[PDB]
Parts: structure tokens; C-alpha cells; sequence
């Protein structure tokens, strides 16, 4: 019973297809996963008998197998080493559970529909951090970063930089030091905003990202957009979670992130890599790792999580596929096949 | 379009806080960000930092630990504030509009007179 | 950041001459790079957006053209007006950093 | 494994609907150190889950053969309580432990909710007489599945039915009980643990809490009299707050004053409810109008370092939603 | 915890059924670690698991990982995952992904649907790779705490090895007994190394020709090294060891019925070494009449508190039986 820590990840460079769930009527999932165990996480079918509900990983969710940790239109999970975080949202209010107590929450600033990461969200030592995000998808909708210790909010981060929209963002630890993110964003943008939080200042700041590659969906074509990298370019309008893991190696960072194949509808699921680099200011493309999804499949909301082995973590990314979910981790070398 | 005004004079340590008053123009137009340039005397340009009605904002990293800026939409100016002047900071101090159009292919197109800020005891 | 030098630091031209200005980037900025015209007592003008394009009201007699890392400005023919210190500024990556400029002096 | 005591409640200042379970009759929830059950009766069973669980057959443990029961955790195991003229059986743990008689040769019966231990004496609350006239309730003190001692209640004993009880303090037990036949005032115990004594009155508050009853202050008389409204009533829900400084009470009611339909939630910071009169707040509805709203029971959520006051509602077989204080704000 | 060295066997001379587990669930094997056994088996695709003694459904089940071809084995410490799906083998420890072999042959990649067998920390597994109806070589991985960290490569007979059962002969060999198809109707046996990580492969000798189909035992007419009658398809038969303090037992599987799947019967020869012993081993019993199907047949062994009980079970289309060497006396 200690806390966690972001650690080197197992040694790897490609992706495959891990595990795949596809039978409780439930929509988007997400996987978080403590020092020995993985919860698959969804939402139980905006309405107020929408539960967070989880089983163990691997298992089918079903009635039988499923708890309901909390009632919530929207949320996301967390492992701090010693407990469990369960957040959700059901004007709106976000609850904090922590192990089996409700402990602190949080009411809309925005008094408008308030939503958190869909995802599994970052703690370092007993310190949690959670992205929350308001003010509606069809304009400016601000987001912000809770520190959450033991299901209490010791502090709220306001970001600074291109913080207009900031929606759905998929985090994990760049390093010990950082709290990566690769966010939605409606109405305004085809690229994902990217947020770097500094853990040790309690710093956020977003910009948004400069490859050439448009991750969200629906997107114009892939260097599409001939402006500086903080331009908007066009399709706005739309937009899904995409998937985001973060390898660390002992002297490089390597980022992996999901795309649906469609620049229009949600349909199939690519994945694709870079590795070093800075975001925020390096157009090259992401290269392109392989198909989780084939093009005939749904592939909708993806996300990352990481897998704790005894002596490293394992980058992983689930696909929403309308829901089944399907997983890639980083396991080997070669092509995702 | 644009006009600076403040004190001319601050000592070190003080809180610096200069007004751009804006005029053929809205700071609530979504489609421009709005900043500061800083020019030291006997030196080139400097960029301070910007903002947006939208939320969107924008430092020098080497300043912004110091710096603040505000758009005042209901009085239709926006103002810099910078704390702990000590003296380096001694420069004039210009506004700047940077429209967003096409897709943000601008940079300043509209330009205050600035306003010289001396840092002395 | 992105350091941005310029040379020549002083530039000594005649009138009627013909004025080439070069701004050079530490790292790729690929073709966002922004001129002004700064005459002394006044706020910079802009004269150059993308590289290029030119600013309206700019008087034709300026130009600018580049890509990645090295970039010019020219005047086709210098003019007593064109008096000037002219600056460049990195116009894509945040964190927009100016070079020290150049001043021009018409003989 | 240590026995547990009454801890100061988890700072927060408002309830707000946590959980429901919904697709049994007479839910509550009893908890422990890091776990909580959800109890019920089987249509008689007193069965339970894991709190977060639908009940299913699968998932449902079956304690013991009862029509009326309750649950209590000691800090050490389980103590499961149970009816079924009957006898009252108390488990612990594994083991059938202990028994008590009837005493009023009539339908005995329980709180319907947890009982409340401290140190290794769990208080339980039982009753027999039958509801349409005199029921005389008494508490029992029970050790490590033994009946240790009883404890004849003064005051107003006429008539005591389905307590709902909690800690105010490590130094007593208060109970928000059901009057049936008599009045719509809740009967409220306090039960002195280090002289294992008793004493009822009325809760003097002028805010009706039992169902059917009259309007708020609609009956001139002392804190002690009875009023309009006798026939039928519902177990209240009732959690303490306790703070370093104050004591709060939170108390829930239905909304209609003729049916069970819809359910409030009060409350009062301070004060003694047997000789106070003053309204208690309302902080919110729980359950609207339109929806059932029944029994309602308090249980308290274990932190690692506090407690959290909860109060749940039986909504008829029945669902269960739980409120509890989480946060501050608006319910 | 601490490593799952083998040890000697729990005393008996002979198996009767020890479990019976029956109602799409497809090529069952079971493997054991320190006080838990488990049942694997794959759905029509994933490796899926259930606690022995339960009968796999939904919720008494997990899926383990994505799989048509699988293994499992316990080190002491954790459960090792194998599976593929040009497929690629996936190597999970516990939770985690650990590790994955590519192709070699670049042919139809299949492992041991029996049981992985580890010593020390040192798990091996044995892969096949190539067509059905030919060449395909097969190779031990010796993976630790899931990663791959030495490929063997057997000598000898090699041209064809397919779904092996493997099992401990001693702390310094593991041996198995392999599938062929094309080639024959006699087993192929594998003895590994452990000391040396070095394979061989020979023909099994014995004259039982443990497959199906198969010849009468007028086949041989060759010296052991004779690829005779039949052969094709085949029959993932196995065997377990018995391990006793003077002398190692091996108790085999092998179809009742020479040409199709009917029946299993119950043989067994002690000492030797079977790729030089011809001696047909003795009938011990009937494990499935031969009005029943009786298809592949793991070995694995149940630990007891201080040693260890071989036990080999049978799959029905499907269900499987458990039978185990309990006490003596013959098969009932
Ligand atoms: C973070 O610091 C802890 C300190 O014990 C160390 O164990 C861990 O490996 C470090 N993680 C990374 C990614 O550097
Ligand atoms: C009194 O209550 C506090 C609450 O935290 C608890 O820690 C303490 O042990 C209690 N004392 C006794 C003996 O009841
Ligand atoms: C192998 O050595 C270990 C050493 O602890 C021993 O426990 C084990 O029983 C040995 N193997 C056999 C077959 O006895």
C-alpha cells in the first residue's frame, strides 16, 4: 500500500491487438488500471439513471458482473497506489468517491453541462489530476485541472494559452515531472489542442498541436491547412476522444495517438507515432503504426491507459466500437497486424 | 485606433498598469487578439503578450511569472500589468491588434503611439 | 524559443539603391515570417506577412520571399521614406521573438 | 481488526443523491471498515449484496429466516439480527449466537436499519405490543453475538416503533423513531452508553415528520403532546453530523402530509429536539413528488480518517437511492 | 512466493476419474500453479479461463487474451499467458503484455493446447510453425517473468512436431510427447534440456503407436526411426510423468479406436527411455468407451501441499474429464 508513480515503459515498439470485448447496455468506455488490476469502465445507458459502473477487465459487463459505483451521465477513474477515485457527473454537479466514500465535489462554473476526461486520469503519489471541462460543445467550453488527494479538491489549475475549447482530453505522464493531454475540440478545429500540465508547479497551458496530421474527426486532408500552428483550419464542427499513450523510455519520449480512418463519419481506427519531438511546435506527420479498426467497423471514442507489470508500465489504447471495446498495447516489436 | 495611456514613471518593485483605449474597433470581437510589444530604449522589439474575448492568452515565457493582461470589454480598452518592475523594464510600451483573418495570416496590422515607462526610484 | 538574427545589423544604401535584408532562423518557421518598418518616434508598421503578400498601403517598392530558415525583405528601389529600422519576427510557434532589426540609412 | 467507535463526520455541508439501485421490500444499508451491504427482505429472508450490486439470487446471501430485521458491524465481524408471535435470532458472523422473546406475546419487530456499535456493544432497538395501541420498546445491548443487557426506556414510552438511530457523540445513541396510532411527531430517544439509560420525548419541532400528518405547527400544545394524524406512519430517515463543535441532524420526510409519495430533506445544526420547536431547514427534495418516496434510513459511509452521513430511500418490490453528505452546496 | 520447482510425485500405481466437467468451447487443457488450477480452453476467438471444478459460462469465465491456439503455466509467482492470432504469438504475464514472437516459417503458428512447464523462473514453451500436410519445425521459447529471452532449437527428428504435451522427466528435463501429422502414426518425442537448453528430437520406439489414425503394429518393420502408416491429421494425444524417487513413470493417452476419435485408453511403462524401447507399454484401462468421442488429451499436474499428483484429462464433443493417480488398484 504505496503510492504510484509514473515509471519507465516495458520495452516495445509496436502495438497489437491485445483483448477484445464484445458481447449491459453501455457506451463510452474507458480503462484504468491500479498496481495489480484493470477495471473496465463505462457508462451504464442526459438521463438520470446513467451509472459509472465497472468490471474487472476481461470480464463481460453484465448485470451480474457489474457495480455501480456511482449515478453520472459522464466520467472517469483513477488508482493512487493505495485506493480507487471514482468521478462522475450527474446545472450539473461532479462527485468524487474515493474507495467506498463520497468525499468532496464540484458544482459547474460554467452552469452549463459539465463533463470530465472519459478516461483514466494521472496520479503521482497521492496526488490525482483530473481534467473537467463546461460551458457546452457548440462554443467556448473552458477547461480546468482538479487536484484530487484521498477524493478531496485541493486545487483547481486554470490553463493558460488557446483555452477556448478544451473538451474530452486523453492524459497520461510524459515523465515525473509532466501530465500530457491530446483533447476534443468541437465548433473551432480538425487538430487536437495539446495540454502540457507542469505537476510540480501546478501549471497548465494549452497550445494547439502543430502536426500536419489532424487527428479529430471530421478533418480536411493532412496538411490542409496552410496557416502558423495555432491556426483553426476548417470542419470544426464535429469531433471525437482520440486515443493517446505516452512511452517513456529512459531518453526519449514516444507518443502514440488514435484516428479514425473516415474524415467523415466515425468509421475504422488507425494508429499512428512519433517519437521525441515537441508538439506544440513541429508540424512533421505522425507516422502511420497501422489499422486497429478496418474501415467496415465502427470505431468511435479511444483512449489510453497504462498497465502496470511488476517493473514497468505498458502504453495501451481501447477503441469504442458501437459498444465493444477493443484493446492495443505495446507488447514486442514489428507491425501491428 | 489605438491609445496607450498610464504612468510614465514607476520605482522598482512597483506594479506597472498602462490602458489601451480602443476606437473603430471592438476588444468583445472574438476575431482579434489584442497585446503588448515592450521597446527598451536603444533596443529592438520585445513581444509581452496577448489575448483574446474568446479566453485564449498568450506570454513571453521569460516574463510570465510578472504579467498580466486584462481585455476590458465593457469599457472597450485592455490593459498590462506587470509586477516587480526593477529597471530593465524601462521601455516604451506599445498596444497592438492582430486579426485572426483567413487563418490567422496577421500579425499586428494596428498599432498604438506607445508610452514611455521609466523605472526609477 | 526560436532565435531570430538579422543582418546586415547597419545598413549603409543610396537613394535609388537597391536594399536586400536577410532574417535568419535558428530552427524552420516554415514560411510565417512577419516585416515591419519602424521609423523612429512611430509604432512599426507591418510591411511583410507570410513571407510575402505585402501589406496593403505598402508602397510596392517592398517584397519579401523565403522558406524554413532564411528569409529576405528587399526594396526595389530605396526612397528617402524607406528610412527606416526593420525588424522580422517569427510568426508560427508561440513565443514570438523579434531580431535586433536592422537599420537602413539612405545616402 | 479494532472495535469502532463514533468518528467525527467527513467535512461537507450538503447531501446529494449518490447511488441508485434499481431493476425486495425494507432496504438498508449497514456498513463497516471497507465495505458496505445493502440488506433487505426477501418476499421471509434477511438477505444481503455488496452495496453497488443490484440484488439478484446469484449475488444475494441469505442471513437468516426473518420478516424483520437489522445489521450491525462491530469493527471486529457482522452481527445480523432477525424476527421470525416470534423470536428474535442474532447471528454473529457465522454462528447463530443468541436469541430474545417476545415480551408483549405480539409482532415483534426492529429498527429496519443498522444498530449502532461502539467498542464491542452493538445497540439495537426492538419492539413488541402491537402498532394499533400501547408498544413499549426496549434497547438491547449486545457483545460479540450476546444479549448482555436490556434497557428499559423513560419518558414517553407509550409508543415506539422502527428507530433509525446514530451516534451524537461517543457518548450516546439517538433514535428518530415511528409512532403509529398516537401522533405525526417522531418520538426521539437518547440512549446515555455509559450509563446504558434511556429516555423518549417528542422531537418539539414543529416540522411533522412522520406521514400522515398535520400542517407544520398546526397543533397548539406543549413539546410533550400528541396531535391530529395518529393512524398510520413511515420510518424516518435520520444521520448525525458531528463536528468538532456542533452536532447537526439531518432528517428526511415525505411530501405529501396524506401518502408516501415524494420525500425532503431537513435539517437543524444544534440544539436539544426535546424541548426546540424551531422548523428545521429544508435543504432539498430527494425524491419528486411523482415518485414513491417510502421508508428512508440512515447508515454511515467509513473514510479512512471520518465518517459520512447517508441517508437512503425505499421506493416501491422496491429500488433504493442514496443521498449522502458530499460536498456544499444546493441538494 | 517462490519458484515452482517440480518434485517427486504423490504416491499411487493408478487414475480413475477425478472430475467430470459437462453442460462453443473448443480445445480444453488445464494447468495448475500453487493452490489454484485452472481451466483453459478456447472460444469459437480468445483464450478464455474458468476455475477448475466450475463449468465455463460467462460469468464464471474471463478472456485472457485474443486467441485460435494457446497455452498456460504458473512459475511460482505468476500465471503466464501464451496465444496467437501470418499470426503473431502474444506473451502476457499476469495483466500485462509482455512480450510476442513473430513468425518464422511464415506458416500457420500454433503453440501447446496442454500446459507450459516452468522451472525456477524459467518458463518453456513449445511453438510449432508450418502447413499441416508437410515440413514444420518446431522450437522452445524459454520466456522469464514473461519476456522471450532464448529460442531452442531441437537436433534430430525435426521435420515434423506439432502440439506437444510436455511435463517434467526430472529438475534437469522436460519431455514431450508430439503430434504428427503427414509423416506417422508413431509419436514423436521430445527431450529437452534444461541445464544445457538443448532439444532432441527421436521417434518414439515403443510400439503403440499413440495416434490416430493409425496401423496395426505391423508397421515398424523399420528400425524406431521409421516413418511408416498413416499419420495423417492425428490426435493431440500426452502423457504425464510420474517421477518417483528410483525410477520415472510415463503415463500415455491414446485413442481406443485406430481410425477415428472413439474412446481413450490408459498406458503406461516405467523407466527406459523411449526412444530406444520397443516394448509396447501395458494397458492400464479404458478412460472413454468407445461409444463416446475422445479427442485431445492434456497431462498436468495438481500440487499438494508436498507433492505432486499427475493427472491426464480428455475432451468430449464440449466437455472434458480429469482422470488422476490416486491411490492403486486398476482403472474403473
Ligand atoms: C519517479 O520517481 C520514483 C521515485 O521512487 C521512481 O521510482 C520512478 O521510477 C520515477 N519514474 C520515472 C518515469 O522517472
Ligand atoms: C471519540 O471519537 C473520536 C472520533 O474521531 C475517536 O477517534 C475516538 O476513538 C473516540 N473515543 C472513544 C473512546 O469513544
Ligand atoms: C528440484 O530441486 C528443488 C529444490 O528446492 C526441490 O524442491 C525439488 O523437489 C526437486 N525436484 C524434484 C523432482 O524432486
Amino acid at each position: 500500500p504505496e503510492w504510484t508513480y509514473p515509471r519507465l515503459s516495458c520495452p516495445g515498439s509496436t502495438f497489437q491487438k491485445a483483448l477484445l470485448i464484445s458481447p449491459l447496455i453501455i457506451r463510452e468506455p474507458f480503462v484504468a488500471c491500479g498496481p495489480n488490476e484493470c477495471k473496465h469502465f463505462a457508462l451504464t445507458h442526459r438521463n438520470k439513471l446513467r451509472h459509472l459502473i465497472s468490471v474487472k477487465l476481461g470480464k463481460i459487463p453484465t448485470v451480474e458482473n457489474s457495480i455501480f459505483h456511482m449515478a453520472a451521465w459522464s466520467g472517469s477513474a483513477c488508482h493512487d497506489g493505495k485506493e480507487w477515485t471514482y468521478i462522475g457527473v450527474d446545472n450539473a454537479l461532479l462527485k468524487v468517491k474515493y474507495g467506498e466514500a463520497y468525499t468532496d465535489t464540484y458544482h459547474s462554473y460554467a452552469n452549463n453541462i459539465l463533463r470530465t476526461q472519459e478516461s483514466a486520469c494521472n496520479c503521482i503519489g497521492g496526488n490525482c489530476y483530473l481534467m473537467i471541462t463546461d460551458g457546452s460543445a457548440s462554443g467556448v467550453s473552458e477547461c480546468r485541472f482538479l487536484k484530487i488527494r484521498e477524493g478531496r479538491i485541493i486545487k483547481e489549475i486554470f490553463p493558460t494559452g488557446r483555452v477556448k475549447h478544451t473538451e474530452e482530453c486523453t492524459c497520461g505522464f510524459a515523465s515525473n515531472k509532466t501530465i500530457e493531454c491530446a483533447c476534443r475540440d468541437n465548433r473551432y478545429t480538425a487538430k487536437r489542442p495539446f495540454v502540457k500540465l507542469n505537476v510540480e508547479t501546478d501549471t497548465a497551458e494549452i497550445r494547439l498541436m502543430c502536426t500536419d496530421t489532424y487527428l479529430d474527426t471530421p478533418r480536411p486532408n493532412d496538411g490542409s491547412i496552410t496557416g502558423p500552428c495555432e491556426s483553426d483550419g476548417d470542419k470544426g464542427s464535429g469531433g471525437i476522444k482520440g486515443g493517446f499513450v505516452h512511452q517513456r523510455m529512459k531518453s526519449k519520449i514516444g507518443r502514440w495517438y488514435s484516428r479514425t480512418m473516415s474524415k467523415t463519419e466515425r468509421m475504422g481506427m488507425g494508429l499512428y507515432v512519433k517519437y521525441g519531438g515537441d508538439p506544440w511546435a513541429d508540424s512533421d506527420a505522425l507516422a502511420f503504426s497501422g489499422v486497429m479498426v478496418p474501415m467496415k467497423e465502427p470505431g468511435w471514442y479511444s483512449f489510453g491507459f497504462e498497465i502496470k507489470d511488476k517493473k514497468c508500465d505498458v502504453p495501451c489504447i481501447g477503441i469504442e466500437m458501437v459498444a465493444a471495446t477493443a484493446i492495443y498495447c505495446l507488447m514486442g516489436s514489428g507491425q501491428l497486424l | 485606433q489605438l491609445q496607450e495611456a498610464g504612468p510614465g514613471l514607476v520605482k522598482p518593485s512597483e506594479t506597472l498598469s498602462l490602458t489601451c483605449t480602443v476606437s473603430g474597433g471592438s476588444v468583445s470581437d472574438t476575431s482579434y487578439f489584442w497585446g503588448w510589444i515592450r521597446q527598451p530604449p536603444g533596443k529592438g522589439l520585445e513581444w509581452i503578450g496577448s489575448v483574446s474575448y474568446t479566453g485564449d492568452n498568450y506570454y513571453n515565457p521569460s516574463l510570465r511569472s510578472r504579467v498580466a493582461i486584462s481585455l476590458d470589454a465593457p469599457k472597450n480598452r485592455f490593459s498590462l500589468k506587470l509586477r516587480s518592475v526593477t529597471a530593465a523594464d524601462t521601455a516604451v510600451y506599445y498596444c497592438a491588434r492582430r486579426p485572426t483573418h483567413f487563418d490567422f495570416w496577421k500579425t499586428f496590422d494596428y498599432w498604438g503611439q506607445g508610452s514611455l515607462v521609466t523605472v526609477s526610484s | 524559443d526560436i532565435q531570430m538574427t538579422q543582418s546586415p545589423s547597419t545598413l549603409s544604401a543610396s537613394v535609388g539603391d537597391r536594399v536586400t535584408i536577410t532574417c535568419r532562423a535558428s530552427q524552420s518557421i516554415s514560411t510565417w515570417l512577419a516585416w515591419y518598418q519602424q521609423k523612429p518616434g512611430e509604432a512599426p508598421k507591418l510591411l511583410i506577412y507570410k513571407a510575402s503578400n505585402l501589406e496593403s498601403g505598402v508602397p510596392s517598392r517592398f517584397s519579401g520571399s523565403g522558406s524554413g530558415t532564411e528569409f529576405t525583405l528587399t526594396i526595389s528601389s530605396l526612397q528617402p521614406d524607406d528610412f527606416a529600422t526593420y525588424y522580422c519576427q517569427q510568426y508560427n510557434i508561440y513565443s514570438w521573438t523579434f531580431g535586433q532589426g536592422t537599420k537602413v540609412e539612405i545616402k
